[PDB]
């Protein structure tokens, strides 16, 4: 009867609940007291990317840790040369209403989507000197909220349709499609290699996935609200996550809980983006407030504040050799900090 | 040909002005930069106000000595012709951005929808540059003739003589007329039509539309009752001297009186910042915010 | 992407030519086209430049008022103007396509070449002393006056090959990069004034003459070069 | 986990309490809500601010019901009264987001609602 | 200073902020709108209406291109989106105005429509974002309030103490009947309007039928109020 | 539908789970590991970053 499959479902539910409690021997607190504070930190806004008319939502770095593709809502993808703040190239795109993009590892391609519910994927080095349209990929009912290029040839994509896909680029159609989420999947963040990925939504539970088996691995919970933001740890065994309730929390997949919650009395806006420094020591969320925080992940104090922007914090993304973060905003503008 | 006792009032005046207007075009100056930082065209047309009237003010010291001094100054037969003309040749200065503004805040409220080629950064900063150089240009001969001119009573002018020569009158008049009426004809009719236009507005609510109108009329008023004395008299002379020149008596009787208004004429300098980048509570917030730093 | 150019013959002494580079399979807009010459049996030599937009234009010190380089990018087309054509002007024109940004690979197409017959400083030298050389290794060498590695970190060095019957090929932009297209065989290295090119293992389609180049600063001279046999 | 336990046959014009216990989150930081599904979609009831002080209501169930909560104990429940032939299943949604006028709590499975209580009201 | 390949790349990068700058005068010049409502608002037919007369399967946003007195307009409405819509709202917090169709002559689902209109208004990131409410499918509500057979007192009580404003302008000229309801439902979206506007944004009140060929000319009308509003803010006259 | 819930459930119901001081010692690990590497947390020479 369906009132045993839900007593069934709870029971598993209380059974999952006894065993996380059982595991939870000390708090990341009580042994990250140890250590020494990071101290505060003082980035400063060394370069500034003008050029994009309207707000942006998202910015990635390249491989390279110099070039730099940027997403506004103008309907543009701009190609920074971050050293020396030239415009490498200036992708107009075919739906203005793009809120994500990504950069190839090869850096031969880059992405985007929005509310167009497509992932559009774009040549950048082709004999002819323009950069073109390689590929449309459709098939989600949702709009595209992330996409992550796992080669030249895979890119995994989260839609609000509750659902993540895996597609295949030279054959347009998905290969597999991640189901379990209840609301809109915003975020989405790779492991380093690229075996298994998490994904945040709207729905206050975040879950790791397989890409080969197709099947969620585990689901996490803790949040208050929908989680706006995921990224992974450089170990590749934790994700930390923002959501609207205003905390960022750290889980962990082999112990399958939530580690530390990073939060203060005086926050009251939303993160909208969370990412990572190369030894995971510096924890980097971008708020509603108009300014990113630093947060020293291991002890969850705040270490330093980012906040030079006219309007709120969108994007905020790392380099891969850790020489510098960039923030981009509503107010039309890239910030690159050291 | 004589002269009175003007060691008074534009001993003192300009004192004031100077002394509120240093701590004020320099903040509104600050003002107007920030709006020109988020491209707000009026800004620019602000900032060089600030710069009319700062450039303008330090040239009174110089000044207030030469009224603090009974009518003398002899600080450079060469140098009363690049200070002292700044004193005469920054009211037309000021005034012309004071209607390149009004005509940008009627292409913005009255015209909506239409003309965003002219209120761009960029043509502001032409505007701007070309008025300077209009301005500079015409406004050109006083430092052409010989200005320090001494008579037998005791006093050495700057850049007036008692009687005036030809060509002063002919150069005052353009300046009543051509410096003063015209933008003036111009602000008012730009703010008619700024009034005429918000008061259609359906989404103002019978309160903001009377503070418009009281700081539009204020706007246009202020210019006249600090300019307008100073022009009246500069016309009565201009015309009494074309029409008898010899017979210099109506100077003897009027002198006073004009470098009273002369130095009346300097109340737009701490006017303009409060007026125009001090009053409202938005440039107000981007001044407290210095203030503090 | 091709760039087919024309207008050359036999020229009395004092007369003048126009030259034509009618491009087709590439954003032409977006690329900024040289003019290289190389008389009938003499190494390259560049001529002129004109940048994307035509607001960057450098001429040779040979030609700086005979000549004059201009482009017409909605017709497509790259025209150089020569005025007053001596007898050190009979060579074969090369018309080069060039972009440049970051990770860009200039001098990378290069056209077929037409032919202009004319009837009877402080700028860096590159010198190529070897003149003359299947399954073995060659390694071709070159030499500069100046350094060529510049406070960026880039070399600006390139490598041309020029088959027996037909236009320079890149093979080698910035010291360093192999074209696309070229085999992985090909490798270059280098230094700042002495650099060498390597090919790990010949082919019957590797023989020809290999050509040097420097970017660092106009004008840009070449290099005898150095023939395979 | 966020979790809305809703609980609470009674004759036309009898009174039924229907409270709801919820969990996971800061019970007093939400704009709560009523939402009842007739055997028809999904229609709002009534609504309650994060201190109580702003109360709106249907109008079909104004002066009938109250709706009211507890921010201590965590729960909102309102007070049926005169329960007209309102046979509907009855759940508790919290708002999305905290700190906020606007909610936007919806047939596609919105994330923060309860399992729901089925009253029923018939002769 | 710089190297020949820089000097051409920043040639380059100043060709590309040209470019920017010829997008941003087309960019500034065109207002952009965004379009809500429910199934039953007739949204569809107005859009098809402001398509025809004025200038892809699972596609989530629609676009549609008009110009009302060369003044040039952008209007997107969300094709295939799921019914939450907390998330892809605040991708409009810079649009002109937001075009909101409500029907009029349903008296059902009529709160629902109110329930949505006080989220749009009051939401964080569509505040200073003026409303252009439709009061859509006039013509409906009129037969069905002469009529008689729904009684709107029963979904809506306060009806019954309810008196037709002294402000109120029946035009073509109607039974008063109709004209307290069609107001009696205007008042409700605008006590809804005014409760928290805080003078930054305004609701401007249309009552339309889906047929009406003037719709275009309301929303060039009510977005030329909107930028002079933003002129005067932004031009310190106020 | 339900039952696919109950299946998932499952399967993530009986996996292997760590002591939390293991997770947390090997977070701690990672960072205290790679921490020359990092310039936001020790700031390079104003000579060797490429954005002086």
């Amino acid at each position: 009867e369906l009132d045993q499959l839900r007593q069934e479902a709870e029971q598993l539910k209380n059974q999952i609940r006894d065993a996380r409690k059982a595991c939870a021997d000390a708090t990341l607190s009580q042994i990250t007291n140890n250590i020494d504070p990071v101290g505060r930190i003082q980035m400063r806004t060394r370069r500034t990317l003008r050029g994009h008319l309207a707000k942006i939502y998202a910015m990635h770095w390249g491989t390279d840790s110099r070039l730099l593709v940027s997403a506004s809502q103008d309907g543009k993808l701009i190609i920074w040369d971050s050293y020396t703040t030239n415009k490498v190239h200036a992708i107009p795109l075919r739906s203005s209403w793009v809120m994500t993009c990504a950069y190839a590892p090869s850096g031969n391609y880059v992405a985007c989507g929005g509310l167009d519910n497509i992932c559009s994927i774009y040549n950048l080095k082709t004999r002819e000197g323009n950069v073109r349209v390689s590929r449309e990929l459709a098939g989600h009912t949702g709009y595209l909220s992330c996409c992550r290029f796992l080669d030249d040839n895979q890119i995994v994509t989260s839609s609000g349709d509750t659902t993540c896909a895996l597609w295949d680029i030279e054959t347009g159609q998905q290969t597999t499609t991640f189901t379990g989420h209840t609301g809109d999947v915003m975020s989405l963040s790779l492991a380093p290699d690229t075996r298994l990925f998490v994904s945040g939504a709207c729905d206050a539970s975040a879950k790791l996935w397989d890409v080969r088996e197709g099947m969620c691995r585990q689901t996490f919970t803790g949040h208050e609200s929908d989680i706006n933001a995921i990224c992974f740890f450089p170990n590749g065994n934790a994700f930390a996550t923002g959501s609207d309730d205003a905390t960022c929390r750290l889980f962990d997949l082999r112990a399958d809980q939530e580690l530390m919650t990073y939060s203060h009395d005086n926050i009251i806006c939303g993160i909208t983006s969370v990412s990572f420094s190369k030894s995971g020591r510096l924890l980097l969320a971008g708020y509603d407030d108009f300014n990113c925080n630093v947060w020293d992940a291991l002890k969850a104090d705040r270490a330093g504040v980012l906040a030079g922007h006219d309007n709120r914090v969108s994007c905020l993304g790392v380099t891969d050799d850790g020489m510098a973060v960039a923030t981009g905003s509503w107010d039309s503008f890239l910030k690159i900090w050291n | 040909v004589d002269s009175r006792v003007d060691h008074l009032f534009p001993p003192s005046l300009y004192i004031f002005v100077i002394g509120v207007g240093l701590p004020t075009n320099c903040l509104a100056l600050w003002a107007a930069y920030r709006q020109v930082r988020q491209h707000n065209e009026l800004g620019v047309y602000l900032m060089n106000l600030s710069i009319a009237d700062l450039l303008y003010i330090c040239t009174l010291p110089l000044w207030v000595d030469y009224f603090l001094h009974h009518d003398n100054w002899i600080h450079g037969p060469g140098s009363c012709k690049l200070f002292g003309f700044i004193f005469y040749s920054n009211i037309y200065i000021s005034i012309a951005f004071l209607c390149c503004i009004s005509v940008d805040r009627y292409l913005a409220v009255a015209h909506p929808l239409r003309f965003a080629r002219l209120r761009r950064v960029k043509t502001a900063v032409a505007v701007s540059s070309v008025v300077w150089a209009t301005e500079l240009g015409a406004n050109s001969a006083p430092l052409f003739h010989d200005e320090l001119f001494r008579d037998r009573y005791n006093h050495t002018f700057c850049f007036e003589k008692f009687p005036m020569e030809r060509w002063v009158a002919w150069m005052n008049l353009y300046r009543v007329f051509v410096g003063f009426l015209f933008p003036w004809a111009l602000m008012l009719l730009c703010y008619r039509g700024i009034l005429r236009a918000v008061q259609s507005s359906v989404s103002t609510e019978r309160q903001e539309k009377v503070k418009i109108k009281r700081l539009a009329l204020s706007l246009i008023a202020i210019v006249l009752v600090c300019f307008a004395p100073y022009h009246a008299l500069l016309l009565s002379r201009s015309a009494v001297y074309l029409g008898r020149p010899w017979d210099c008596g109506f100077e003897e009787r009027v002198f006073s009186a004009y470098h009273s208004s002369l130095a009346f004429t300097s109340l737009n300098c701490v006017a303009d910042p409060i007026l125009y980048c001090l009053v409202n509570e938005g440039a107000r917030s981007d001044v407290a915010k210095a203030l503090h730093n | 992407v091709q760039l087919v150019e024309s207008g050359g013959g036999l020229v009395q002494p004092g007369g003048s030519r126009k030259l034509s580079c009618s491009a087709s399979g590439f954003a032409f807009s977006s690329f900024g086209m040289h003019w290289v010459r190389q008389a009938p049996e003499k190494g390259l030599e560049w001529v002129a430049y004109i940048s994307s937009g035509s607001g960057t234009i450098y001429y040779a010190d040979t030609v700086k008022g005979r000549f004059t380089i201009s482009r017409d990018d909605p017709k497509n087309t790259l025209f150089l103007q020569m005025t007053s054509l001596r007898s050190e002007d009979t060579a074969m024109y090369y018309c080069v396509r060039s972009i440049y940004y970051y990770g860009s690979s200039p001098f990378d197409f290069w056209g077929q070449g037409t032919t202009l017959t004319v009837s009877a400083s402080a700028d860096i030298v590159m010198t190529q002393a070897t003149s003359s050389v299947p399954g073995e290794s060659v390694s071709i060498s070159c030499r500069s006056s100046k350094s060529l590695l510049h406070s960026n970190g880039n070399t600006y060095l390139y490598w041309f090959l020029q088959r027996p019957g037909q236009s320079p090929q890149l093979l080698i932009y910035r010291m360093s990069n192999l074209a696309s297209g070229v085999p992985d065989r090909f490798s270059g290295s280098g230094s700042g004034t002495a650099f060498t090119l390597t090919i790990s293992r010949l082919e019957a389609e590797d023989v020809g003459v290999y050509y040097c180049m420097q970017h660092l600063e106009y004008p840009l001279t070449f290099g005898a070069g150095t023939k395979l046999e | 986990q966020v979790q809305l336990q809703e609980s609470g046959l009674v004759q036309p014009g009898g009174s039924l309490r229907l409270s709801c216990a919820a969990s996971g989150f800061t019970f007093s930081n939400y704009k709560m809500n009523w939402v009842r599904q007739a055997p028809k979609g999904l229609e709002w009831v009534s609504d309650i601010s994060q201190s109580g002080a702003s109360i709106s209501y249907t109008g079909s169930v104004k002066g009938r019901f109250t709706i009211s909560r507890d921010n201590a104990k965590n729960t909102l429940y309102l007070q049926m009264n005169s329960l007209k032939p309102d046979t509907a299943v009855y759940y508790c949604a919290r708002c999305p987001a905290p700190f906020t006028r606007d909610c936007f709590d919806t047939s596609t499975t919105y994330a923060y609602r309860g399992q729901g209580t089925q009253v029923t009201v018939s002769s | 200073t710089l190297s020949a390949e820089d000097k051409a790349a920043v040639e380059r990068s100043k060709m590309i902020e040209k470019q920017l700058q010829k997008d941003k005068q087309v960019y500034r010049a065109t207002h952009r709108l965004l379009l809500l409502g429910a199934d039953n608002s007739g949204k569809s037919t107005i859009v098809k209406q402001m398509r025809i007369y004025h200038v892809v399967k699972t596609s989530g946003i629609f676009e549609t291109k008009f110009q009302v007195d060369k003044v040039n307009f952008h209007m997107f409405d969300v094709g295939a989106q799921r019914d939450e819509r907390r998330k892809w709202i605040q991708c409009f917090n810079d649009v002109t105005a937001i075009i909101f169709v409500v029907d009029s002559s349903d008296y059902n689902r009529l709160q629902e429509a109110l329930n949505d209109f006080k989220s749009i208004w009051n939401n964080r990131w569509l505040r200073t974002i003026s409303v252009i409410l439709f009061l859509n499918k006039q013509d409906l509500l009129a037969e069905k309030v002469l009529a008689g057979k729904s009684k709107i007192e029963d979904y809506f009580p306060e009806f019954a103490r309810y008196t037709t404003p002294e402000d109120a302008t029946p035009e073509p000229g109607e039974d008063p009947r109709v004209t307290r309801a069609k107001y009696f439902i205007r008042d409700e979206f605008l006590r809804i309007s005014t409760a928290s506007g805080d003078g930054r944004h305004y609701c401007y009140p249309h009552f339309t039928c889906s047929v009406d060929t003037e719709n275009a000319r309301r929303i060039f009308n009510d977005c030329r109020d909107i930028i002079q509003r933003m002129h005067l803010r932004q031009y310190e006259l106020l | 539908q339900a039952r696919k819930l109950v299946e998932q459930l499952k399967m993530e119901a009986n996996i292997d789970r760590i002591k939390v001081s293991k997770a947390a010692a090997d977070l701690m690990a990672y960072c205290e590991a790679h921490a020359k590497e990092d310039p936001l947390l020790t700031p390079v020479p104003a000579s060797e970053n490429p954005f002086r």
